[PDB]
């Protein structure tokens, strides 16, 4: 009945304008009983309320900011738009737009959770295949590695060999130093697949459209 | 276990210390003149501060503020009934007579751009009528009212108006919150006519919902409950009221209705019935018959027990008579020509509208003396201080000294500045306001039967 | 604002167990005329957005079963679950909507209880293609462990260096039900060519004694 | 309470075996405002035609003929004082007894009686009954009373 | 199917029922002013002070009258005042009166 | 008193979907006080009541 | 709900009702 989806610019620069658009189907906002908010969350932190606008054209904002955050709806197209000016480094988060009640006084069903990450400029991923130590004949468990350091933006889907011997994966999240992102990958096998059987790194990076595959 | 909480010093009735004598006196004004425009003032174009023709109509309050000569400045031939070293003299009211000599007949007003949408009595079909501006010319009678107030303090009013909002909230609609106030009733300001006791100047942007006389004013209304509950009671001696109204027609507003009436109460229609009209309705008072025996004037008013604690004694040698009439509020028309010719044309004449109003003040007083003693002088001093001053017999150190030194400086303001506060008594608190003043300092007499009231006063008193 | 504080950050529960999850505030949530506690709750399934559970601290959302129950009045509050199942693995959030502006709690992470496990240790040098760029990152893969509380240090010739230590955890595995993370010692090649030994050790709740895997730089 | 009170003198009654209780003798209901009446209406009122002087007619068609009307009500003053909160009455729907070939779907009327609480209205000359469940069109009265019930005292009861 | 519309009459000010005190000397029931439970129940009905306000603000200001520029609101306000005068009563608690008051309450 | 019933549930209003009824209700009470009286009976009183009724 | 729990007084002549009441009382 109620369907919900958002749409945003995705990639922004510092001191620019943020136009996050929210879209609904199933109701009308001028109806006495429908009401919508806007909630952010980072990847690591918790949740916090930002803005919420009601039927009769009055606005509340988060009083910590209180200046840039200007919420506005378009009841004719049945949509809400979020307008932040001068986006800074603290706004790196994932925003969630949804509908509220007041008999429950909380947020009923939420949407896709659009991701807005702001930094300087995109950088090309430098994929590095981690090779095993020369060392003693250990033979414990040959785990491999292939390190994707220094890229922008998100996301990159790391993949391994297609339809071969599969016994698990260890897909790592992204660490946040200076604007070039940092991420890694691992697959552990019981020291049989290497160097005998094939292994490869497939990297997509769908923004810069480059692709290089590599073996250890 | 509990306790009788707190002993508080009470006020007492004024018949405890005020002593009356057998000396009476008369006063009487002349005929008062008043004339002007029934709708608006005439302002001078060059200097826009002095008036040319003032605005006066039936529905403005006529507050009166008489003056009384101080009885202590009377050389009496036989000064044996009192001692001026121990006593003082002050006046008290016993009578009241207000005269009006205009013929009866109600006045009317209107507004040329009134926000009428449609008549809502027997026929308002569908769909809506086209237009962006549908103001019309309408004229409208008023409700009738009669009242009278007397007292020592000027009367305190109350009215609605725009006040403070609340905190920044997105759940409270854009609607101006309504707040009560307390005001002192001026002259010229208006009475309610079935449209609420609110200011229309700061609450109605369109200026098209009342007739033209009351768009930018505050139609105040007299309080009884707050005024009756004053402990000293020096504001309301004695009062009457009488009013009536009833409906004549029915009308609706026009524009974007600020709240949608909820869907839970009605089934919506289609075809020619898709849109919704307004819900903002308002009546029109018209008024009814006015008899000669529904009058409240040209009648004597003997007083022997006021509802408050003051039994007619008037400190400060001033009274406060306020009166509202509408029964003689009729409006004459004037027609002067430009050219004289033998054929009627609609641009040879000019029209002006005027209104006349007159009054009559008629009083009788009684002399009273106060034997001032040590247990009594403290009792007036907590009530007031000005009456103790202008009698010219003493002054007061307001504390018996203070308890804190409060650390007075001496080197005259060069390091840490504070509130210097240059004082002034301002010689009255009433000087900011404006009343129809009438002097009486050369209008006393002691022989009664040469005036209509004392002839009637001698019969009811049995003397 | 009126702050929200929740405890603990995570709690391990078995199947069939009752969990009590407590959230507190600094000002009382009751109104003098409304007489309903201004509290609701959330459920953030992994890969899914938070959904609504129970409102006014005692009245449940349509679709939530009877096993979920809210309690607490005044300043102390606790979410009480009768018997937890497979589907309730999530992150829960506290919400006060009493005083404007509204804020959230610290949150709690619910996990289904499985076996305690010490991780499997490994070490890898900086890759020589990264060394041609002039960088040197020694990576350590501590995988397949439980619980999440684990102390990680780095030893460069026995000396502990806290600079250049950035750790990121994964999610739980769906079948093996254990945790995973990595430790990449981020440094410069100009400091790499001076020292010799590079050691990754850890301190876990299952094994207090450190696990070790080392590599001397110049050797091969 | 007249037994938890700080009296100035408790030497008149014996508190071992007696009782104190308040008594009402003096009452005044103060009321301060101007004297304007008010109008209410309903924007889709079920009016068909005018039937006071002129209905020269053939038949008249139409799907909906609802109009915007408003009118006042009767002026009515009453006040009453009691130990129990007052009880009133209203007409309403009840049982139907489901028998004997009811070819007319008029619901039977039943006399209910309950307690007056505030916010509820007096009769406006349109019958002391529950308009919400006994009407369906929601278009015969003004909007003020349409979803509610009006009450009235029952002096002889 | 006909139905009439009501119409009010000339409301005066001397045909009111308020601002005039009462002295209950003898009621029609049996409890002459006795207040069990330390509570009263008064209920008043008046529709002679039922006047309706007319609030209308602006969204924009012009030098031309345009109906879209105003939004209309209605409000309504009433004032009430209560005043009471009470007396004190004593009860001689004997044996059988306890049964008499118990079946009352 | 006026009543209306319906035949169908829809979105908008149609004229033939509503069946109507008119009503009026009335109510009384009687209260009576009496005073007992007897009749002494002579002969001519028996004649007087007999010709009365 | 109005509350008159702490608004009593034993002094009659400081209020408009009791002033009329003492005149009717004949005392």
């Amino acid at each position: 009945q109620v369907t919900l989806k958002e749409s945003g610019p995705g990639i922004l620069q510092p001191s620019q304008t943020l136009s996050l658009t929210c879209s609904f189907s199933g109701f009308s906002l001028s109806t006495s009983g429908m009401g919508v908010g806007w909630i952010r969350q980072p990847s690591g932190k918790g949740l916090e309320w930002l803005a919420h606008i009601w039927w009769n054209d009055d606005k509340n904002y988060h009083p910590a900011l209180k200046s840039r955050l200007t919420i506005s709806k378009d009841t004719s197209s049945n949509r809400v738009f979020l307008n932040i000016a001068s986006v800074d480094t603290a706004d790196t988060a994932t925003y969630y737009c949804a509908r509220i009640h007041y008999v429950t006084d909380a947020l009923d069903y939420w949407g896709q959770g659009t991701s807005v990450t702001v930094s300087a400029k995109t950088t090309a991923p430098s994929v590095y295949p981690l090779a095993p130590v020369c060392g003693d004949t250990t033979g414990s468990s040959v785990t491999l590695g292939c390190l994707v350091k220094g890229y922008f933006p998100e996301p990159v889907t790391l993949t391994w060999n297609s339809g071969s011997l599969s016994s698990g994966v260890h897909t790592f999240p992204a660490v946040l130093q200076s604007d070039l992102y940092t991420l890694s990958s691992s697959v552990t096998v019981t020291s049989s697949t290497w160097p005998s059987q094939s292994i490869t790194c497939n990297v997509a990076h769908p923004a810069s459209s480059t692709k290089v595959d590599k073996k250890i | 276990v509990y306790l009788p909480p707190v002993p508080v010093s009470k006020v007492v009735s004024t018949d405890e210390y005020v002593s009356r004598t057998s000396i009476y006196y008369y006063a009487g004004s002349s005929r008062l003149l008043a004339v002007g425009n029934p709708y608006f003032s005439i302002k001078s174009p060059n200097n826009n501060k002095k008036v040319l023709v003032p605005k006066v109509s039936g529905l403005q309050y006529r507050v009166f503020r008489v003056r009384l000569p101080d009885p202590n400045k009377f050389g009496f031939p036989d000064t044996s009934f009192y001692n001026p070293d121990t006593q003082r003299l002050v006046w008290a009211c016993v009578g009241l007579e207000i005269g009006r000599g205009q013929p009866l007949g109600v006045g009317v007003s209107g507004h040329p751009y009134l926000n009428k949408f449609d008549d809502t009595e027997t026929s308002n079909r569908y769909p809506a009528q086209p237009g962006s501006d549908n103001r019309e010319c309408l004229s409208m009678d008023y409700k009738q009212t009669q009242l009278c107030l007397i007292g020592c303090k000027p009367p305190t009013g109350e009215h609605w108006g725009k006040g403070v909002a609340c905190n920044n909230n997105a759940a409270a609609t854009d609607c101006p919150p309504l707040e009560l106030f307390n005001s002192i009733i001026e002259d010229g300001d208006m009475v309610d006519t079935g449209f609420g006791c609110m200011d229309f100047g700061t609450l109605q942007a369109n200026k098209s919902d009342v007739p033209i006389d009351i768009c930018n004013s505050t139609c105040k209304y007299p309080d009884y409950l707050k005024m009756a509950s004053e402990p000293y009671g020096d504001s309301l001696f004695f009062f009457l009221r009488r009013e009536q109204m009833f409906v004549r027609h029915f009308f609706n507003r026009a524009g974007k209705l600020g709240e949608a009436v909820p869907d839970d109460l009605y089934i919506k229609g289609s075809g020619n019935t898709a849109v919704i009209q307004s819900s903002a309705f308002f009546p029109t008072p018209s008024g009814s018959i006015v008899t000669s025996e529904s009058q409240l004037f040209n009648k004597p008013y003997w007083l022997q027990r006021a509802q408050g604690h003051n039994n007619g004694i008037c400190w400060g040698n001033q009274l406060f008579v306020t009166v509202v009439d509408t029964t003689r509020s009729t409006n004459m028309t004037l027609c002067t020509e430009v050219t004289k010719e033998g054929t009627y044309k609609n641009d040879n004449f000019k029209e002006y509208v005027r209104h006349v109003e007159e009054y009559d003040l008629q009083f009788v007083f009684q002399l009273c003396k106060i034997t001032l003693t040590a247990e009594i002088m403290t009792y007036i001093h907590t009530m007031d201080s000005n009456i103790l001053e202008d009698w010219q017999f003493g002054l007061t150190p307001p504390p018996s000294a203070s308890l804190q030194d409060t650390y007075r400086f001496v080197t005259s303001q060069a390091i840490t500045c504070q509130k210097t506060a240059p004082p002034k008594e301002k010689e009255d608190p009433l000087n900011k306001y404006t009343f129809w003043e009438v002097n009486l300092k050369e209008k006393f007499s002691a022989d009664l039967d040469q005036f209509p009231l004392g002839r009637k006063f001698l019969l009811q008193s049995g003397l | 604002d009126i702050v929200m504080s929740q405890s603990p950050s995570s709690l391990a529960v078995s199947v069939g167990e009752k969990v009590t999850m407590s959230c507190k505030s600094s000002q009382s949530l009751l109104y003098s005329s409304i007489q309903k506690n201004y509290l609701a709750w959330y459920q953030q399934k992994p890969g899914q957005s938070p959904k609504l559970l129970i409102y006014w601290a005692s009245i449940r959302e349509s679709g939530v079963p009877d096993r979920f129950t809210g309690s607490g009045s005044g300043t102390d509050f606790t979410l009480t679950i009768s018997s937890v199942k497979a589907e309730d693995l999530a992150v829960y959030y506290c919400q006060r909507y009493y005083g404007y502006p509204w804020t959230f709690g610290g949150g709690t992470k619910l996990e289904i209880k499985r076996a305690d496990a010490a991780p499997t240790v490994s070490i890898f040098p900086p890759s020589s293609e990264q060394l041609t760029s002039g960088g040197a990152s020694v990576v350590c893969f501590l995988n397949n462990f439980y619980p999440k509380d684990i102390n990680v240090k780095w030893k460069i010739d026995g000396s502990e260096r806290q600079n250049g230590v950035l750790n990121s955890w994964t999610d739980q595995d769906s079948k093996d039900s254990t945790y995973s993370m990595s430790s990449t010692l981020t440094l410069t090649k100009d400091e790499y060519e001076r020292h010799n030994s590079y050691t990754c050790e850890a301190t876990h709740k299952t094994s207090t004694s450190p696990i070790v895997k080392s590599f001397n730089r110049n050797e091969c």
